[PDB]
């Protein structure tokens, strides 16, 4: 259903951007996605994934770095996993684990809401360390049921946002979002790591508009936010949904008045390019960039089927902002405008008129796109006398079905 | 033999508590100054290796439902009975010494064990000598020993403590003869044991005619006797003959503690063996010899090196699994005896002491930190990590040093300095070159960062504030020099490598001088006695003791 | 608050060093001259009556002697040890007495151990003497237990030498319980006029009570004539009183002659998408499709066997791991035929997939099942014992198949495969080469009709039929169904009425599953249309559905509430 193969990823700064069990799964989606590539992505995988006692995702990895080192020692013609790992980890995560657990139950003899929700937490993040995903969601929500002041709350939320994250629980996340933003009376900011947090939420959920939107909103002050999702990602998946959904007097309001997605683009000068050129109508070197970026971002944690229709859309509202100003574009001049042969460029003009919002006909003798400026009053006759005709046989079948009641006409 | 536990073992332990707490079917109990402590006989025994006798001698004891247990006090008794009844010790930092003394008052090697355990991991800095005769006092051997050296050292070190002046004669003796005093002087032990002698009255002369004759016979004809002479009792005689006796005989010999010669730490070495990977060798370079050290985990690698005023060897962090360990290099018995470790496993971590306080700075914590613009710093006193002001900004690669009582850290083309006091960063100059991967050298009051990608030199002074170019270091053309700024013999030094194509590495030091701005040939290292280091070796100024570290074999 | 477990297993051992090396002993239990140098506190953490010996302030608590009466030395011993180091070897025979005296000393813990044990060890030759042990000695989880399982299997056998000596009241309240599971009504009242029969005139006062908890329709016919000639000389209170008593209690049929053939569905196709599959049954006489219990945690892929107690069990099968992910487990689980739920049982020895489970001499045959052993002898057929709980391994299957069906016939084991069939010989323990088919089919089920092998369909399946006697060993032809063409029937063999019916579903091109099951005429060889099942009833149920014989009670199943 995916996986495709393309060189030039930097593994190292994409690895270093992230941190956490995010890069994690980014490694391991990188991994999985990316072969002839796939050998030091597992290699660096195994590598971290060892740091912070991982146990069965650890295992997995183990096992397919062994199928890759295998697979490579029959090619040019499997690693072992130092199984007192296993002994050493597990006897260190066991104790540390049973001696915070005894302070924490400790604790709830002494009956502090702040210490328990604290001690919660702390068991929460050492679960996700160890790799228990559903043992960190009960920690966090025992601690949510012990919150006291408003900053409680807004690192609960915090929590319940990176656990849903990776339990892909993302209705949670939004849910939390929408808590954290609403209560607290909508320096430090808080809001812009709520607003990237629920825009990434809703492009892993195929949203678009509502995704972008938040993420507008998302100020660079906030830097650090290497849990969830790298600035430079923020700023590609900012102005991939931006140039989809927003049409170009909306894109260029909201890029300008944000200034914070200006440092975004300038973080990610590919896409400022894109932006550029779609606004002052370069749609060719706009669409090769774009297929540029499409190579460069198939193999992003959560991307691929959503950047694969974020670029339908985006080609779809570029030919129909390139054919918008013109009564009469020559279809020589159109294709000349992108690197799309004569006849491909044909066809993809059909299937837009009949999707629509393009009102265009297609001279295809001189091949000229013929924009259609239909009079109202030959449109507003035509249907007024189609509706006459309807209302007069609804006249006449309401007409009809008068008899039958008046003479009682039924099946016996 | 099968003795599963499974949800048994624990519920029969919750049985013996409910039960004891309820003072219940009680048939014994403890008269401690009054205090009443009805317990089971079974676990008073089952604790305390004496009560064994206490309640099975066919002496009146057995038919006594009240005894009389003294000498013995309440809350220590309170808390070995809730220990034996719940199984949780949860010994505190104060009262180890009467737990331990009421633990031997039933001499057993359960709770003796914990104990003893955690009083040889908590000879911290100041009560080392006081639990060395607590140690003397109840027969803890392993303990004593462990004490006995870390005693050496750490009075060796101070010399001003007054719990040593309490000290029985025996203890003193093994002290002061024992050939493992970390001291560089001979006088400095003469004056201990003088100001030792002079604190008491003929009780300790008497001692004095037997510890007057364990020190060498060169400080024995010096001033002593002169102050002796005013600090005598009237009408001794055959006292002044016996003191006379103790010049001549009783094989002076040299000691160890004179052995600090300066050396270099190197670790992340080129493993001879190809079954091993790095390893760790030093330099001498008085001596033009090259001595090899022990691994401290011997499989965990990128490590950092720290070094304190009292030449002490720490590491910290590492990997590839990332542990956040800490052990500490001994002086003595070339090995390395671990610490408290770190809340978070770092890679490659930078550590710095000021202040007595060991500062860890970067070196990738978690990474994903909601800052990871992050730093922590170490107690050495306290034995604990204590969370510090954050650093301003994110930097990789980063090296940091301490002048004049303050931190500075160095990346890129930043530094900021932290004020210990006020807990907080100032901004600092900024430099005009972007380098990194490159380390900076602390000498004197100023700071000399060298290398970077290279041959830079740039000179900053904490009193000017200002960054400068002195000059380039000579070096062979199409090469890439691996620079190391150290501090030498209290003398600004370099230790450089450079290598070619189709050509081997070259080991060469220069001196530096600071008004003439040139690396004079001070010496070249000879491929005969070191071999090549590698890429990610660490260079650090430390001092060592030749004898008990062992020369690195290896051909010229 | 948790707690360290170190200190406390040394604590414990260090215990039972003491108690092995008598040292701290100030109370000893004196039993039957036996010395039990002990602790008055360790029997705190074991028993709740020593609070009543010892924190007390009676003599006994002064005595630093006791003379412990009503006792056992063994038992006494054991629970001593379990109160020391923490060890209750709980055998087969000893639990008796290790319930007495775990009463005697009210120790929860070991009775709740015992009791949990007591529960897990009722059967049939135990369970009227459980009854009474539990009427003895209050245990009212145990004895409503016991009732249950007493009812069911003394309405089985009702031959049980413990039945004479029991109360009044728990023969009242077995006799007029409505869960009694009996083919007609005159066996209890057999079983009553023997009980009363029993004993002397100490039963007369009894049969007052005893008849008025028994239906009428009995209580003016035969045996009442019986009871006056066993009547006490010259008693005129008895044979009036009895001629006009019988007017009131409200004849009313009982609950065990609600059993009828029914056929019983497993892995059916789930009605709502929130399940995987779910468990269903037709019933050829009402017409309806009742519901029935999940299997045990959704338990796919496992068989299905009906003893000729009518009794329903299930083995093997595969539990979804904690997108694909399905582990295998060798659970074992008992189907309660009133309770409608699966209570669990001795698991196997090795996990199986869609076992073929057989019953024969009471016992319970699983061949084959894709073991995860997989080594030389990859059959793994065992044996479960249905009266001491456990299971045994049995000859070897001398070829190893897959996809195979197994029936029983003449006190033997028959399993097929594609060609070839071993029979099973259990008093020898052996198996026999048996005749050869000349089709190459399999994924096909058989049913053990008499003394003939009906093995029905193979490879979706088809219409071949290969007919095979015991007596005569040799496979044959007889017909093929008649159905509808081009079309992929789902044939299953199944005995129902005395008569070998099939339970056909076919699915035409573009067209939904139809239900449709026909009569085969034995003498004739013929496939008769016996009933036709309405799509309003019956829904899709998939492929991997199985079929059995068995009764069940329409009164205690509800009707599954589905759109037709």
């Amino acid at each position: 259903n995916y996986v495709v193969e393309n060189p030039s990823l930097d593994l190292e700064q994409y690895a270093a951007s992230y941190s956490g069990l995010m890069r994690i799964e980014r490694l391991q989606f990188i991994a999985d996605h990316c072969p002839t590539l796939r050998v030091e992505a597992l290699k660096m995988a195994l590598s971290f994934v060892q740091r912070t006692f991982n146990v069965d995702m650890y295992e997995e990895i183990h096992r397919k770095l062994s199928e890759a080192t295998r697979e490579l020692q029959n090619a040019p013609d499997p690693p072992a996993l130092d199984t007192a790992w296993v002994e050493a980890t597990r006897k260190k995560a066991l104790l540390k684990l049973e001696k915070l657990d005894t302070d924490l139950k400790n604790y709830k003899g002494n009956s502090i809401k702040e210490s328990i929700r604290r001690g919660h937490d702390d068991l929460g993040d050492h679960y996700l360390d160890c790799g228990d995903l559903s043992n960190a969601l009960k920690c966090y929500s025992r601690a949510r049921d012990y919150c006291t002041s408003a900053k409680h709350v807004i690192n609960m939320c915090l929590n319940v946002i990176k656990v849903s994250v990776y339990l892909q629980n993302w209705s949670h996340v939004l849910s939390y979002v929408s808590k954290a933003e609403s209560t607290p009376e909508i320096t430090q900011a808080i809001l812009t790591k709520l607003k990237c947090a629920a825009g990434l939420a809703e492009l892993a959920a195929r949203k678009y508009k509502q995704a972008a939107k938040c993420l507008l909103l998302a100020s660079f002050d906030h830097c650090d936010f290497p849990e969830l999702l790298s600035p430079s990602n923020v700023a590609i998946y900012g102005g991939l949904c931006a140039l989809a959904t927003f049409d170009r007097q909306e894109l260029q309001r909201n890029v300008i008045s944000s200034s914070s997605f200006k440092l975004f683009l300038e973080l990610e000068p590919q896409v400022r390019d894109i932006i550029f050129k779609f606004y002052e109508s370069k749609y060719a070197s706009c669409l090769k960039m774009l297929d540029e970026m499409k190579d460069n971002l198939l193999l992003d944690m959560y991307l691929a089927p959503h950047v694969r229709t974020l670029y339908t859309q985006i080609r779809n509202r570029a030919l129909i902002q390139y054919f918008s100003p013109y009564v009469s574009a020559d279809m020589h001049r159109m294709a000349a405008a992108f690197n799309t042969t004569v006849a491909a460029l044909e066809d993809e003009l059909t299937q837009l008129i009949l999707e629509g919002l393009i009102s265009a006909r297609v001279d295809s003798h001189s091949k000229i796109l013929y924009a259609r400026d239909v009079d109202q009053r030959s449109t507003t006759f035509e249907k007024s006398l189609l509706m006459g005709k309807e209302f007069q046989r609804r006249a006449k079948a309401m007409m009809l079905r008068a008899a039958v009641l008046r003479n009682q006409i039924h099946v016996k | 033999e099968r003795q599963i536990n499974t949800e048994y073992a624990v519920s029969l332990l919750e049985q013996l508590k409910l039960f004891y707490e309820q003072q219940l079917f009680t048939d014994i109990v403890l008269i401690v100054e009054g205090t009443e402590f009805p317990c089971h006989k079974m676990v008073l025994a089952t604790c305390s290796s004496y009560f064994r006798a206490m309640f099975m001698s066919g002496l009146s004891e057995s038919k006594q439902t009240h005894v009389h247990l003294r000498n013995v006090d309440a809350a220590t008794l309170q808390i070995i009975i809730t220990y034996a009844y719940t199984g949780n010790l949860a010994m505190n930092d104060s009262t180890v010494e009467q737990l331990y003394e009421t633990a031997c008052f039933l001499q057993v090697e359960d709770v003796l064990q914990r104990c003893r355990e955690y009083l040889i991991k908590k000879i911290n800095a100041e009560n080392c000598v006081r639990l060395l005769s607590f140690a003397d006092l109840f027969s803890c051997e392993e303990l004593k020993q462990s004490a006995k050296r870390m005693v050496e050292h750490k009075f060796t070190a101070v010399y001003h403590q007054d719990a040593f002046m309490q000290l029985s004669h025996d203890l003193l003796i093994d002290i002061l003869s024992s050939d493992n005093l970390n001291v560089e002087k001979e006088e400095t032990v003469r004056e201990a044991a003088m100001l030792w002698l002079e604190y008491n009255t003929e009780s300790r002369s008497q001692y004095l005619s037997s510890v007057l004759s364990q020190i060498r016979i060169d400080a024995l004809s010096e001033v002593t006797q002169r102050a002796w002479f005013q600090g005598l009792p009237p009408n001794d005689k055959s006292v002044v003959v016996q003191g006379l006796y103790k010049d001549m005989p009783k094989f002076f010999k040299p000691r160890l503690g004179m052995t600090k010669e300066e050396m270099m730490i190197f670790i992340e070495a080129s493993s001879e063996n190809p079954c091993s990977l790095y390893s760790s060798v030093c330099y001498s370079p008085q001596a033009e010899k090259v001595y090899k050290l022990c691994s401290p985990p011997a499989d965990l690698h990128k490590v950092g090196t720290v070094v304190t005023p009292d030449n002490d060897i720490y590491i910290a962090g590492g990997q590839f699994r990332t542990v956040n360990c800490f052990y500490w290099f001994d002086a003595q018995q070339n090995t390395w005896f671990p610490k408290t470790p770190m809340l978070f496993v770092r890679i490659k971590p930078s550590l710095v002491c000021c202040e007595g306080y060991i500062y860890a700075i970067g070196g990738d914590s978690v990474g994903g930190e909601l800052n990871r613009r992050t730093v922590e710093r170490y107690d050495t006193e306290k034995d604990e990590w204590t969370m510090v002001s954050p650093l301003p900004c994110a930097w990789q690669w980063s090296a940091a040093v301490v002048v004049h009582d303050c931190i500075y850290v160095m990346t890129l083309n930043l530094m900021y300095c932290y004020f210990p006091r006020s807990d907080s960063w100032v901004e600092m100059a900024m430099r005009q070159t972007s380098r990194s991967f490159a380390s900076a050298a602390a000498f004197g009051d100023k700071i000399f960062y060298i290398g970077g990608l290279s041959v830079t030199v740039e000179i900053y002074d904490v009193n000017k504030n200002e960054w400068k170019m002195a000059a380039n270091i000579p070096a062979k053309r199409y090469s890439d020099p691996c620079v190391r700024a150290v501090v030498i013999s209290n003398s600004l030094c370099v230790f450089m490598r450079e290598t070619h194509l189709n050509e081997r590495a070259k080991y060469v030091t220069y001196q530096y001088d600071l008004e003439l701005d040139r690396w004079s040939l001070r010496q070249h290292i000879s491929e005969r006695v070191l071999w090549d280091l590698g890429r990610d070796f660490r260079c650090t100024v430390g001092k060592l003791y030749p004898s008990c570290l062992e020369e690195s074999p290896w051909k010229p």
